[PDB]
């Protein structure tokens, strides 16, 4: 997965690449799903790790002239807790 | 009978006996704006929170 050759090699090649996936909806028409190869991924779980815990509570507080930035955007869960 | 000078004959020459209003115009070099809408502009200033 990490390897210094491996994080250093690119994939805007014919020869390696990236795949794409998809996956149904209900009633609208079949929407995309990026598949991201894991060693270039890791380098994106180390860096966005603390916004990803951050935004997972549920409670907060929308107002403009309010000073905080968590309050007002909100990231829910798969399944409606 | 009204005692108010509604309609008088007149000589020609007393045409411009009724100039004897002292008006007060203004520079048309100047300018005159509404400021009556600039006692509403300001903010609020919010308390410091923690």
């Amino acid at each position: 997965v990490f390897t210094d050759e491996e994080l250093h090699k690119k994939y805007n090649s014919v020869e390696l690449y990236q795949t794409k996936g998809s996956r149904d909806v209900p009633i609208k028409a079949t929407r995309t799903i990026y598949s991201i190869n894991l060693s270039v991924l890791v380098p994106q779980l180390i860096v966005t790790l603390p916004l990803n815990e951050y935004f997972s509570r549920v409670g907060g507080i929308t107002s403009p002239d309010y000073k905080k930035i968590g309050g007002k955007v909100i990231v829910g869960d798969l399944e409606a807790t | 009978f009204i005692n108010k000078r509604i309609v008088e004959r007149v000589r020609v020459g007393q045409i411009l006996a009724v100039l004897n209003r002292r008006f007060v115009a203004y520079k048309g070099k100047m300018r005159i704006m509404d400021i009556t809408q600039s006692l509403k502009m300001g903010t609020k200033l919010a308390a410091p929170t923690v």
